[PDB]
RNA sequence: GUCAACUGUGAUUGAACAAGAGUUAGCCGCUCCUAAGGGAUAGCUGAAAAGUGUUUAAAGGGGUCCCCGUCUCAAAAGGGAAACAGGUUGAUAUUCCUGUGCCAAUAGUAUUAUGAGUUAGAUGGUAACAUAUAUAUAAAUGAACUCCUUUACAUAGGCUUUACACUCGGGGUGCGUUUUCUUUGCACUUUACCUUUAUAACAAACCUUGGAAUCAAUUUACUUGGAGAAGAGGUUCGUUGAACUCAAUUCAAAAAUUUGUUUUGUAGCAAUAGUAAUUCGUAAUUAUCCGAAGUGGUAAGGACUAUCCUUGAAAAAAGGAGGGAACGGCUUUGUGCUUUGCUACUCUUAAUACUUGUAUGAGCGUACCAACAACCGCAUCAGGUCUCCAAGGUUAACAGCCUCUGGUUAAAUAGAAAAAAGUAGGUAAGGGAAGUCGGCAAAAUAGAUCCGUAACUUCGGGAAAAGGAUUGGCUCUGAGGACAUUAUGUUAACUCAGAACUGAAACGGACAAGGGGAAUCCGACUGUUUAAUUAAAACAUAGCAUUGUGAAAAGCCACAACUGGUAUUAACA
């Protein structure tokens, strides 16, 4: 839990990084967003 | 000590006197807890059911 | 002591458990917890410390013995038989 | 930390090159009293001087190169 | 706890090497700490030999 | 007063995790885990603790000064002086007996 | 920032949404070790898949050709090398910061300093045993090969020691009540690791002397003694952790090293840091910080005692002992070895320089929640979900009840009305189970002290049997300690027992808290069981009894095969 190892740490930061919405600068030339309580990672 | 008689080679060894702790089974067993402790260090042979 | 009329030390088990068995237990338990005489050192400090094992407190020596008292007759008879020849 | 009861030992420690600084502080008048704490890299040695004037004279006479530290 | 019989720690001396070696023997009634125990063809008849 | 909080990680009261609360210079009640109780050095043949020799955990026993670890006389911290005496007497008698038997036998 | 959706009512709120920021370790864990265990090697079986695990081994380590000797993973609560205090940020901190320290290291050669030893290896003490205080308690000859020990252990019961906690009383600071009464109520009066911590103290252990029965010493407890007690004089371990002359100084005496008087010190760390303050500037200063003692709530230790047909892990890692291999420096023939000649030298820690890849500190974790919405239950679900910290009054009490510190005043809604009906509750004249399958429900009873207690019984119980009495408040009386003057004082905790008076006769005044008796039937008993319609007369159990079996060609059972298990066994099995 509090305790973790490097692969879990990296993946959680990856999932956090991924979650952020689509950028609007691309859009002017869809989304899958996760909400933590409703959808668990299932790792 | 079963009463059995047997003929064995002369060179076979043995240890003089009787085994220690004689009379062990002749104290009355008081209770189920005593039986639990005896079997606790033996094996899953008790209770039989 | 004078607390019990005749039950004595098996008064710890009390009214629970059949009486004849309590009498049988009384004889074994009395033998078990007695302080026996040590052959080596001449004091009455020999007690049972584990099932077949009797240690004297004073001289700190472990004699292997019977279950409920130090000696059976069997070993004595054998011992005398070996000695005589 | 270790307290020192001998001026000669105090000077002998002081003269070692592991000494870096000496720290002085004077305490409440009941009559005043002076704690001189000497700083070697290994340890902080303390000597309690009853007389400030004696302590200050000893401190000035000891190794005038080394740093002096004052708590007020 | 598994055995019904006391064990006896007997010290023997190595014969092909230097120093003391300990064995674990089954106790006999009347055996005692500091007893000398003998084993072999040329052993005398005595309890625990 | 205030309650304490653990500081030492692994926050349980096991046999190796026994604790003394202490109030600080900050006036705060805090906790220290004491070093474990250690068995004493003994006479091997008597199985009993011996004089002079300090009782220390093996870490402290490794740092400990050499005078503390043992006794100067004969078989040092391994066995006690009364044990040593008995062995010396026995050793002396057995040699005396051995020579007398050799003289005696023919 | 923020309000589209969500936030079962509202909503500007938000654990929602958008943007950013945030987790820093030689010392805290993992990381290392083995356990219960898992996977393989050696083999051998099996078509293979797989099944096994020393079981027909020419395989891993240490020494100077010998000696050991299957491997590996498996504990974030077992074992285990080392850090604390104060401060600090919007959010981290044993980790940042400041101070103090501690730990594992730390290669080669050359310098230097530190003590030893020499003309090759110290001493003291009758003894138990002790001794290197160098900045730094550093080294007190020692090889092979050995032998030990720490690591390292159940449960229960009391006694005892300390700490933290709690309390009472005094002085000092500030704040509060203050008509009346209060020489008052409250807050604050702080002190860590570390320094073989130094000493003192004490339960034990051990030793010299001593020589005990008219037994003594002696604990709550019983223990101990001619295998040497009491006594007398020591010594050690362990607790502890600045106690106590402890250290310094003074003057007097031994003396030109000990004791008495004076002066210092929160032992150093340490006040400068903390805390209650106090002024001034608009960051700075000043003033403060300690005397007596009791309660026994927690925890740890100690010496023990008692019990088990139960005697309650291991290794890594470390230390101690035995043993007696080896042995000066400079020079050289002869043959690394030997004879000649010489003698400030040989050891040993620490610091320094020079060389040798770059000669100090690996890597991962560290946010927040831990459910009162973050975890699981399809969900901000009254369910479930592991551990520790534990204040005052009342009391047997950590129960129940109220209170201080800390926390909160939100629970998927609010308001207004107040009948039925529902539901959780109360209360009822006279009767008292006559209602109903059923006294179901509800109530009665219940705490202490003092009395009193039967049938019956395996004599242990029955038993709190039954059956009674008492209990508040107030003012007293009596009993139980510690110190020091030779009979007199100084002085502390609280618990017991008795007597009055007193009152709407009321007092275990709330509060917790048993209904009882006469019998039958069944099961002896403590135990166990139908998770979510089943706790019993069922199962287990002690006791009684039977059978088979003497061992690798045995019993009984498991495996496809080889092979296992019972078996770390052995007919008291």
């Amino acid at each position: 839990g509090s305790i973790k190892r490097f692969r879990l740490k990296q993946r959680l930061g990856k999932c956090r990084r991924q979650n952020r919405p689509v950028p609007h600068w691309y859009r002017l030339k869809n989304t899958k967003r996760r909400h933590w309580r409703r959808t668990k990672l299932g790792l | 000590p079963s009463g059995a008689k047997k003929t064995i080679d002369a060179k076979a060894r043995a240890m003089v006197g009787v085994v220690g702790a004689g009379g062990r089974i002749d104290k009355p067993i008081l209770k189920a807890g005593v039986a639990h402790h005896k079997y606790r260090v033996k094996r899953n042979c008790w209770p039989k059911v | 002591s004078r607390r019990t009329k005749k039950v004595g030390l098996t008064g710890k088990y009390g009214t629970r458990y059949g009486s004849s068995l309590r009498k049988q237990i009384k004889k074994i338990e009395l033998m078990q917890h007695a302080k026996y005489l040590c052959t080596f050192c001449g004091k009455t400090a020999t007690k049972r410390t584990c099932v077949g094992i009797w240690k004297c407190k004073k001289c700190k020596r472990k004699v292997c013995g019977g279950a409920w008292s130090l000696t059976t007759p069997a070993a004595v008879a054998a011992k005398s038989t070996i000695i005589r020849l | 930390p270790k307290q020192i009861t001998d001026i000669r030992k105090f000077l002998k420690i002081s003269r070692k090159p592991d000494t870096t600084a000496v720290i002085i502080m004077k305490k409440k008048s009941k009559t005043v009293i002076t704690k001189l704490k000497l700083r070697t890299k290994k340890y902080l040695y303390t000597m309690v001087f009853a007389d400030r004037k004696k302590a200050e004279r000893i401190e000035n006479s000891l190794l005038p190169s080394l740093k002096r530290i004052y708590y007020p | 706890p598994g055995r019904g019989a006391p064990l006896a720690k007997v010290i023997f001396k190595r014969t092909e090497k230097y120093g003391k070696k300990e064995e674990l023997i089954i106790a006999s009634e009347g055996m005692f700490t500091g007893q000398y125990i003998s084993c072999g063809t040329k052993a005398p008849l005595s309890v625990g030999n | 007063a205030q309650r304490v909080h653990y500081r030492r990680h692994n926050h349980y009261n096991t046999k190796s995790n026994k604790v003394r609360p202490v109030r600080t210079p900050g006036g705060k009640l805090t906790i220290h885990v004491v070093k474990k109780k250690a068995g004493k050095p003994k006479c091997a043949d008597c199985k009993t603790a011996i004089q002079g020799v300090k009782a220390l955990r093996p870490a402290d026993n490794y740092r400990a000064r050499r005078k503390n670890r043992t006794v100067a006389r004969a078989y040092g911290g391994s066995i006690c002086a009364r044990c040593i005496r008995e062995r010396i007497m026995r050793a002396f008698l057995f040699e005396e007996q051995k020579c007398v038997r050799q003289v005696l036998k023919e």
